[PDB]
Parts: structure tokens; C-alpha cells; sequence
RNA sequence: GGUAAUGCACAGUGAAGAGGUGGCAGUGUGCAUCUAAGACUAAAUACAACAGGAGACCGAUAGCAAAGAAGUAGGUUGACCG
RNA sequence: GCAAGUUGAGCAGAGGAAGUCUGUGAGGCGUAGUGAAGACGGAAAGCAGUGUGAGUGCGACCCGAUAGACUUGUGAACUAUA
RNA sequence: UAGGGGCGAAAGACCAAUCGAACAGUCUAGUUGCUGGUUCCCUCCGAAAUGUCUAUCAGGACAGCGCGCACGCAGAGAGAAGCAAGGUAGAGCAUGGGCCGGUAUCCUUAAGGAGACGGACGAACUGCGAAUGUGCUUUUCUUCUAUGCAAGCGUAGUGGGCGAGUUCUGGUAAGCAGGACUGGCGAAGAGGAAUGAACCUGGCACUGUGCUAAGGAACCCAAUGUCUGGACAGAGACCGAAAGA
RNA sequence: GCUCGGUCGUGACACGGAGGAAAUGCCAGAAAGCACGGGUUAACGGCGGGAGUAACUAUGACUCUCUUAAGGUAGCCAAACG
RNA sequence: AGGCGAGCGCCAUGAUCAUCACGACACACUUGUUUAAGGACAAAGGCCAGAUGGGGAGUUUGGCUGGGGCGGUACGACCACAGAAUCAGAACGUGGUCGACCGAAGGUACUCACAGCGAGACGAGAACACUCGUGUAGAGCAUAAGGACUAAAGAGUGCCUGAGUGUGAGCACUACUGCUUGCAUGAGGGGAAACCCGGGCCUAGCGAUCCUACGCAUACGAGACACUUGUGGCGUGGGUGUCAGAAAAGUUACCACAGGGAUAACUGGCUUGUGGCCGCCGAGCGUAGAAAGCGACGCGGCUUUUUGAUUCUUCGAUGUCGGCUCUUCCUAGCAUGGCCAUGCAGCCGUGGCGAAGUGUUGGAUUGU
RNA sequence: AGUUACGGCCAUAUCUACUGAAAAACACCGGAUCCCGUCCGAUCUCCGAAGUUAAGCCAAUAAGAGCCAUGCGAGUAUUAAGGUGGGCGACUACUUGAGAAAGCGUGGUGCUGUAGUUU
């Protein structure tokens, strides 16, 4: 699958049509202070063993393709879902008709 | 062993008619609609939009509200031996008038002429009821002309 | 229950004379309230053996295992069992 | 039974008394709802008992495993080896 | 030398008639979706063995079918009369699949091929199309109807089914395995098929007199005779094929 | 699997470093192991297929071809092992 | 505080704290060398951290299934067939497909067809490019199967990113999911305009609570106030294929317990494929000649003595193969008695009929 | 009464040969300068009247093919309910009801709405 780098679409802040951005979303770095980091690191802590259960049982090959989009004038972001694929491609050559 | 999607088991039903096939004709598009008739669900299968699920095809219900190119029609239906009420959403294209009111739209013309009269003269309707078929009538023959019928053909 | 430590310990480290606390981690600053690392204390509260009084309780296959010389007659190599 | 209210909380006063009568007097639920919350607000008789059917927890309608653990409890008079 | 321990010229042998982990006592009335049992009378009403989800298939829960209390109340497991939808039985072989043979004529060969046509066919072929069954409106449409229906609230049992008639799928078949429709036995006695869960007659409080059903009428055993044709085989009343004199 | 040698890399807590008002994080550091190179079967164990070819026919000493860590030696057999 | 190369890094040596070997003494610590020998090493203790660890400890090792196991997946989805013409409707019934792919194969506006067949046109042939006439789809429509489509939904050509943003109502047995449809907005698109567009012509390509990552504004914050961390709310992603969602390998012939005829290993019952026995027809063969004796290719039966198929009875127990011993029954007749046919000279035979009274043995190898 | 513009129901209107037609239209027809589009003024777009009823459109003809109706096939095929009807089965007779199709005969061959124009 192939997809511009570039969008023209509606922007909910300047609530008018704007030039956006385009591009993969990234998965951040988990964070030791939240809640629920706090919890597990507390009950792991004695002579308990393994306190929470790890899935072995996969069965999925690919994940959903997901596009952040920025906004240029204000820097706003909304999030686009697009479904599953095993590859992505952006600001390739085009699919030119009637080849040798 | 057999599945449910949403147009299971129609091969049959949602086919065209032999030298009937293209787009419906201009009636279909110029007929009004109005809240409170009676209107009939025939599914057209060229159009795609506003097709409803294929339990419906043929039956009969009850303009609830009308939209631009829309009705909803109230049905019923027994699920788990109890009654339900549907609210079915159909194109324009999949739909045509009811004739199942005709008879009675016409015997209530005439009932709204002597209801009137009933008032100033009478006091009470003589209503015009239908009655079911009687007896069979009695007859006077004049007895020329007799026919006489026999086991003559011996049927090898 | 005590949740980015409620209390108690062990090893390293280890104060100030001024310190401790105000149910969420940190740094600063006013405000409120207390004074740890020494000791004593009545009354109002809990419950066997033994004694006394009561009962919509049980009435000798019941009520304690046991209404008579009952933890007896008798039994386990033994602990114990009856 | 009383009713926009209702109630034998504990406890005190009287009384030849584990009964009964009278006080003082909390709390709880009700007298109208909506949201995580900041915040906002606009329908619907209840409270306490005497009993019956029925759910859940305790031996839980009655009888019944192979097993698991704990003791500062016992055994080499049969049989094994020095 | 003592119990997750001993001791073994090794067999998991022996450690007080106990050993692939001793005995005593306690926790402990350990747990059980599994087996057994569960104590008086009469009156009235009366089921289910199906669907969805479940480490679910000998169990649950939710819904469906009972009963009790019942605010209330024009309704009905039947017909007519207008109106819709359907592709089965029959019938056919016009698109697609597909068997055998063809006159004149045509094409070449001097073979064969094509053919104006006939016969034979499909659960996944259709050009046509029933009966029976399904839904809508009308009591302004016959006929019945209060000793009747009944929202709502509370709560039970059930969730192994089996058989007859009519039909269907798998299989050489089966008192075999699995569906659909209308009544049964389950939970149903009485009279009849000699006997038999389900077949025929026909649904049960307690008595007395009459009459009929189904099935019978020499005798067992309450009631029997008549007329007309067939039939001679230790035949038939109970009973097997293709083929035959 | 056991054993011997070196690090070229990885690999903990401590101990340091930079920054920030401070907490939390970040960076470095890092034995033995692991990886890598050798030894070892009276250690566990393992030890092949397909084509042609000799003056009757058969058989193949001989040839070619695929393949490996090595392709079952000396013996013994329808044996308690066909 | 010195020196090098167009104040930089690089090369000299001089002051300031730890610090690793090596020596030499004796005081901790060690040893019956004890009026002694060793010596800050050893050995023995303590707190943290890595490595190894069936030596041990706890526990687990899905379901459906013509009994279980091995095999398949009828375990989550989609099309067609059948199930006596609405819808629904079982079996390890039938023919198949799915866990993706695509900036166009998405959205709009306009133009024109196609597969073939009959004539033509150098090289040029069966099959090269160009033309004329016919052409209801005999083609295409990415990917199963069905349905749909003709001045198009197919083939080309132009422009666009609606594969927008808030918030309602419903359909499929309706939670998740998929689709249909209402109102409001965009300094939205395409088209002259009426009209159409919030993915793919329609029916398939997918996933809860808690935790965590990202986007969006509006909240909270403990006696008070400021900031760094944190906690709330809505929406999407990271995943459970046993697909309405536990974190999981074997073996027991040493074996225990609760139950089951809801379910196997005997017999019996129903069935008779397979096993065995009998009929019908007459192509050929028999020295002539269908039929003394045979009888191809086909067709109809009977039996329960073989082995299957099914699970009705018994799992708080019906003693399981063969032999020995002893009795009775059946006939589909091997001998013995009476007969008929003959390819019956006689002898020996072969095919048939009524008949079950009396007979049908001794041994070698082998559990048979 | 036809035609023509815009339609309705979508073959009684289709397909193949032939033949007719007053008036007014409808067409073929003559060019490309511009607007517009092609390999190509063939198509599409623009500007025109020298010609012509030859074509199309409209109408007639044909023991025409196909379509539409009706009669017959035929109370035939199939089917609902019923009985201690029959048959070893496979299946089938009877009683009260409902009721076809193909073939083949005979007839048809567009009908209409609103506006404009032409004796
Ligand atoms: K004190
Ligand atoms: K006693
Ligand atoms: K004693
Ligand atoms: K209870
Ligand atoms: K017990
Ligand atoms: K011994
Ligand atoms: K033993
Ligand atoms: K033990
Ligand atoms: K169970
Ligand atoms: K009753
Ligand atoms: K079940
Ligand atoms: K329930
Ligand atoms: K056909
Ligand atoms: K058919
Ligand atoms: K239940
Ligand atoms: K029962
Ligand atoms: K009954
Ligand atoms: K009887
Ligand atoms: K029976
Ligand atoms: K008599
Ligand atoms: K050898
Ligand atoms: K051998
Ligand atoms: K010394
Ligand atoms: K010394
Ligand atoms: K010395
Ligand atoms: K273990
Ligand atoms: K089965
Ligand atoms: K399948
Ligand atoms: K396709
Ligand atoms: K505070
Ligand atoms: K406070
Ligand atoms: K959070
Ligand atoms: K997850
Ligand atoms: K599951
Ligand atoms: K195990
Ligand atoms: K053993
Ligand atoms: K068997
Ligand atoms: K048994
Ligand atoms: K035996
Ligand atoms: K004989
Ligand atoms: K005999
Ligand atoms: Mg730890
Ligand atoms: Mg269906
Ligand atoms: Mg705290
Ligand atoms: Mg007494
Ligand atoms: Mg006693
Ligand atoms: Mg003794
Ligand atoms: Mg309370
Ligand atoms: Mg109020
Ligand atoms: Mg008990
Ligand atoms: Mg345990
Ligand atoms: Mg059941
Ligand atoms: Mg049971
Ligand atoms: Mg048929
Ligand atoms: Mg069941
Ligand atoms: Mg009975
Ligand atoms: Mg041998
Ligand atoms: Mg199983
Ligand atoms: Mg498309
Ligand atoms: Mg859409
Ligand atoms: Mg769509
Ligand atoms: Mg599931
Ligand atoms: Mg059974
Ligand atoms: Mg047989
Ligand atoms: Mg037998
Ligand atoms: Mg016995
Ligand atoms: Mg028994
Ligand atoms: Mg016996
Ligand atoms: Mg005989
Ligand atoms: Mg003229
Ligand atoms: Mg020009
Ligand atoms: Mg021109
Ligand atoms: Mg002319
Ligand atoms: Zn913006």
C-alpha cells in the first residue's frame, strides 16, 4: 500500500479546510511512575514468583496501519485508522497505466 | 452445514424476471408517498442502496415516516413466541402501492352518504353489509330439449 | 484497609539541640498542633476447675462417655482407646 | 400502628423485679434528581414490626472418598544390616 | 540406625498378620457438577425433554411451556370476501452441460465431415406452472363467546426422550444414524385385536335402570343363520421372488 | 555432555559522572558464566543408495554416479534376536 | 609554570588525594610445633547482587467424536445444493472459499463498447498492424460461489482526496461487529446544472474487563500558596484462531477412589454386504448334436454354520481358547437299502428321486 | 386527419426482403473564418442554402420467422382429506374436494397524453 505524504483535509481547531503532514504513528517508552507500573513492581517484589499471567497463545501476523496527521498552521493532530497490511510504502512513484 | 450473512439462501428470490432486466421505469420515481398508507415491499435487485433484509420481501405494511428518498414501515413479527414490532428503513425503488384497502375505501363511500341521512330521517344506519352466498336458487324449466346422457364411450 | 510506604526487623550509613506531624512522590515558604528514643496508675471490660440460685430444656437406645465400686470392667509392645 | 414523617440504639428514673411503666437522646432511612468531577437542580409515601415463599454465607436435607498438613507423641519383642 | 527417614548379595523387598511413603491423635462434621435414602389425609389446577452462551457435552444461567395473587377487558389455535409473495409435483429440453442415429442438400475426399430432424437426459439445467401450506385488510362479515380471557409481580420443575401416519438425507441394509409436519405413550385407565407402552373403539368422582361402538355369534365363551358362484392341496382361514406347465 | 585455554564482544548490584530547586530517570563501569578456539567413545551413543559390465546361461572381481561425522571391520545366525 | 601544527588538540614534567604488587616487623585471627609456630594472609562468620541448579517442591498436560487412541476439524466467518414452492430447519452430508489486497482496483463528469464470424490489404506463414459489415453479451467486472450491470457498473480520458467534522434513530434471533438512514456545519470535491460522494457494484477478510501507548479539552489535587511528577473523562491503537477471551509436557504392566450398561472386549436379538448353498435363460463345447454331461454374458432367491455393520439387555461381576468325558437333534445323503437316466456291453462309474434306522476309526509335527 | 418537439405503458411496437408518399415540416446536403475537438472538420462544434427525394423517419405488402390473445389438449397429468381398501414389495384402485402444462388449430400486428404546424 502506498500513500502521499501530504493531505489537504478539515481542520477541527481553524474550522476550515488546511494542508497536513502525513506519516506512521510511533509507540512511546513505558513510564515507571504510572499506576500501574507502581502496583506490579510492589507484588513482584518477595519470594512470590510470576504474580501476573504472559500470553503464549498468538496468533496474528499483521496490526492495524494507523496515520498521525499535523496540521501546518496550528500543529494540531487527529488520528487516522486504515485497517490491516503487511507493508507500507510513503511518497513512491505512481502506479503508471499501460507498461511495457 | 450452512451460514448467515446478510443475503443467505437468495438465488431464488432477489433475480430478475426473464426480458425484464435494467433500471426501473419513471412511475416508480414520480409516485408521492404519505403517512398512513398502505404500501407493499418488492425488491428490485440493480439497486444497491435502501435494500431491505430479504424477510420482508412480499409483505405488506404501514407508512410510519417519510424522508427524500425513504420510508419507514412498521411490521410485526413472532420471536420467542411473543409479538414484536419492527421499524423496517426502504428505498423508494423497492416499494409500490397497497391495493389490500380497495373494497373497503368503496363500501365506506357509501356508508358516508346514508350516515347523514340516518340522523334526519331515521335514527340508526342500515350500514350495507356484505353477506356471504346463499342457498341455490329455485328454477322453472320448460322441459323441451332433453339431453340424455349414457356409458356409451367403453374406454379400452 | 494504608494506596509513589501502615507498622516491625537485619546490614551498611548515621544527626540537631532544637525537633516531630497535618492518610497523594519532590523542592521552597509562611500557618496550626504537639514533644520520641526512661517509669507507675484505680474504676467501668473477659473467662475453667469449685460453690449457690433459676428454667415454655432432656427423661434411662434420651440427657455428660458415665442416674450403682465410670474414665470403671476390659483392651494396645507403645503413644493411646473404651 | 402512625404518617411528611418514623423507630424497644445504648443508657438513666420508678418498681419485693431476667416481666412491666416513664424519660433523656444519637444515628439510620424517607421527605426530588443529574454528572467521573468542578458544578447544577424541575414528577411519583414512607418508617418500624409479626409471619410466609425464595437467594447468598456459615456442618447448612441426611450418610459416604482416594488424599493434604501439623506435633518438644510412639515403634527394630516380627523382620533388614553393622 | 526412625518416616520424605532407615535398611537392602536389588524383589520397590522389609521396618510388630499394614509399605510405589508406618502407627497414634488433631485440624475436620476436609471436598463432592457423582451413587443411595428422605416419615399424615382429602380437594382443585397441571408440564418439559427445545433455542442462545458456557475448559461446555452425566452440570449451569437466560428465554420458552405450570401454578398462586390478580389491576382490568371486546376477543377468538374456524371459515368467507378482496389482496400479496413462492418455483416443489407435473410438464419441457430456446442460455449452459451432455448420449445415439440421420433423407435431400453441402464440403472435401473418393474416406470422412456438416445437416433442414427424430429418439434418450441433470440435487448445484428453466421458457411454463399446480394442490396443500404462509401473510395483510374488513365484524362497515358469517359463526361462537363470562363457570371466559388477563397486563404486572413472585417463584417451581424441565433442558438423556421415544413411537405411529405422511415425507426426506447418509448407508447393501438394520428393532441403524439424523431432520420436517399432525395426533399419541411419557404422565392414560376401561372394552377389543389369544398375548403386546405407542394399533381399533373411546378419556375415568360414586350408585341404579336402559342402548350402542370396535369386535364377535358350531364348542371352549354372552350371541347364528340364510342365498349365489369358485376351490381338493394333510390346502386355506396366518404365510417369499424371477420363472413356469 | 564433560574438560582445557585465552577475550575480540556481551554480561549484575555496588563504586563513579553530567544535568536539574530536588525526586525519578540518563551515561559509564562490570567478576564468574555465555559466545569463540582446542581435547575426549572400556562418555551417551552412531556405523548408506542407484545404474551398467566376463568366449551358453547365471553371478559380477571391474567401471560410473549420488551422498557423510563415519558408511558395520573380525566373527556369528531363520539363534531365548527373521 | 614547559614545547609542536596551518586559543585549539597533541606531545613534555611539576606540585595535590585515593591506589595494586613487593618487602619487614608483631597486636587481631589460626593451629596439642603451645614457655611454640604461622600471620593481616588464611579459615570461619554477616548483608546485598549475578550464574548454575529434576538434588528437591508445588502444579498443569482443552473440546467434539457411530467407545476411546492415531487421523480430520463438522471449534470463529462466507456463497451454492438438499431438507415434499414464505422464513427457519439436523448428520465426521455435498461443491468450494477466508485471516488479505489496492493513491487507485477510492469519489465524480464525459466518451465509446466487447468475445467472435464473413469479405479485403507485400514482405507475412495457423498466429503481426490497418479497415468494412453483422454482433442481447456468446466478453469483461483484481481475489470463492451466487446475484447485478449495455448511449454502463465494462474499456479509455479529465479533475479531486468525502478513505470530511459534530451529534441522533434503526435492521440482521443482535452484545461485539457489519450495513441502512436523520439533522447541523466546512475561506468541501466533481459537474453547465439537476444530481452524487462520510472507502472498495452487493452478500466474507475479524476481538471484552483490568494494564499500557497516543490524540482531544473540561475536571481533581488532602492546613495554605508556587512549580516538577501524578490521578480523572471521551476516542482510537498494542490481543486473546480453544476466535462471548485460564499463564501449562509425559508415563504407570506397582497402582488407588467416585461412578457409568449414557460406552468397548463374550452370548443373544435385528441386518446379510462378505461367506456358503439353490434356481431361471441358452451363446458356445461335447467324435454328430443347445440341453448324457456342461453352460459364458446376465437375472431372481434362501441360510445363519464365516467375517463385518449397529449398541437394545448385563460394569453393588452371567468365569474367557482348545482338548477329555457324555447325551440328544438337523439334512443341504459320504457308506449301507429300494429305484430313474446315461456318451448304461460286462467290470468300474456319472447325473437325479423317496429316505436320517445303523455307521463314519488308529497315528506323526503343532497349545491350537 | 397525418407529421414534428417533449412524453406514458415498454415487440400487437422486433428482424428480413420489396413498394408507395399532395402540403408544410424532418432530413440528406454546401463550407471551415472564428468558439470547440480530432492521426483525420468522418464524429463533435460553428457559418450557411446551390442541389435531392436516392437514403433515413412515416406508411403499405408477405399461406414470412418471432411476439400477443383465444379454443382445444382435458376433467387428462399431479394433489388435500378418509377406511380393519388391495399388494411380499415396487406401488396402486375407490369415496368427498381442488386442478395443469407442452404441442397443435384459429385470429391479431401498437395504442394513447400535452403543445406546435399544414386544406
Ligand atoms: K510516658
Ligand atoms: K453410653
Ligand atoms: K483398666
Ligand atoms: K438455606
Ligand atoms: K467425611
Ligand atoms: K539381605
Ligand atoms: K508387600
Ligand atoms: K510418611
Ligand atoms: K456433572
Ligand atoms: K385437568
Ligand atoms: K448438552
Ligand atoms: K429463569
Ligand atoms: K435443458
Ligand atoms: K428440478
Ligand atoms: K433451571
Ligand atoms: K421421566
Ligand atoms: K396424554
Ligand atoms: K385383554
Ligand atoms: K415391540
Ligand atoms: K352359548
Ligand atoms: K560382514
Ligand atoms: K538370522
Ligand atoms: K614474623
Ligand atoms: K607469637
Ligand atoms: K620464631
Ligand atoms: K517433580
Ligand atoms: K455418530
Ligand atoms: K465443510
Ligand atoms: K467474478
Ligand atoms: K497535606
Ligand atoms: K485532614
Ligand atoms: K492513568
Ligand atoms: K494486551
Ligand atoms: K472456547
Ligand atoms: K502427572
Ligand atoms: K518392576
Ligand atoms: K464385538
Ligand atoms: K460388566
Ligand atoms: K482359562
Ligand atoms: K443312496
Ligand atoms: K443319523
Ligand atoms: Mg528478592
Ligand atoms: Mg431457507
Ligand atoms: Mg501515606
Ligand atoms: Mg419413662
Ligand atoms: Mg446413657
Ligand atoms: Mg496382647
Ligand atoms: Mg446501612
Ligand atoms: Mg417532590
Ligand atoms: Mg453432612
Ligand atoms: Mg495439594
Ligand atoms: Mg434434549
Ligand atoms: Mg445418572
Ligand atoms: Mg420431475
Ligand atoms: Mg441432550
Ligand atoms: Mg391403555
Ligand atoms: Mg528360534
Ligand atoms: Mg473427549
Ligand atoms: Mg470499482
Ligand atoms: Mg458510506
Ligand atoms: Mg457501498
Ligand atoms: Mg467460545
Ligand atoms: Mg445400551
Ligand atoms: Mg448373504
Ligand atoms: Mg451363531
Ligand atoms: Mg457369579
Ligand atoms: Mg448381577
Ligand atoms: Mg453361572
Ligand atoms: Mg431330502
Ligand atoms: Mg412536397
Ligand atoms: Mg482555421
Ligand atoms: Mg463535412
Ligand atoms: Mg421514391
Ligand atoms: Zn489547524
Amino acid at each position: 500500500v502506498n500513500i502521499p505524504k501530504t493531505r489537504r483535509t478539515y481542520c477541527i481547531k481553524c474550522a476550515y479546510h488546511t494542508e497536513f503532514k502525513v506519516g506512521l504513528l510511533k509507540k512511546g517508552k513505558d513510564s515507571p511512575r504510572k499506576q500501574g507500573a507502581r502496583r506490579y513492581a510492589r507484588k513482584q517484589r518477595g519470594v512470590h514468583g510470576q504474580t501476573k499471567p504472559i500470553l503464549k497463545r498468538k496468533a496474528k501476523t499483521t496490526k492495524k496501519v494507523i496515520l498521525k496527521i499535523e496540521c501546518t498552521k496550528c500543529k494540531s493532530s487527529q488520528l487516522k485508522v486504515r485497517g490491516r497490511a503487511k507493508h507500507v510504502e510513503f511518497g513512491a512513484e505512481k502506479k503508471v497505466k499501460g507498461e511495457a | 452445514v450452512s451460514s448467515h450473512g446478510y443475503r443467505r439462501q437468495t438465488r431464488n428470490l432477489f433475480s430478475q424476471a426473464f426480458r425484464k432486466h435494467g433500471m426501473p421505469n419513471t412511475s416508480t420515481y414520480l409516485t408521492q408517498y404519505a403517512v398512513g398508507e398502505y404500501v407493499d415491499i418488492k425488491v428490485n435487485p440493480a439497486i444497491h442502496k435502501g435494500m431491505p433484509h430479504k424477510y420482508y420481501h412480499g409483505r405488506t405494511g404501514i407508512i410510519k415516516e417519510v424522508n427524500r428518498g425513504s420510508v419507514i414501515v412498521l411490521f410485526n413479527r413472532i420471536l420467542a413466541n411473543k409479538t414484536v414490532e419492527r421499524k423496517v428503513i426502504v428505498g423508494i425503488e423497492h416499494i409500490r402501492k397497497s391495493k389490500c384497502q380497495d373494497e373497503y375505501l368503496k363500501r365506506l363511500e357509501i356508508n358516508k352518504k346514508i350516515i347523514e341521512e340516518a340522523e334526519k330521517k331515521g335514527e340508526v344506519p342500515v350500514l350495507f353489509k356484505r353477506q356471504p352466498k346463499g342457498p341455490k336458487p329455485a328454477v322453472e324449466m320448460l322441459m323441451n330439449n332433453i339431453i340424455e346422457l349414457s356409458y356409451d364411450k367403453v374406454e379400452s
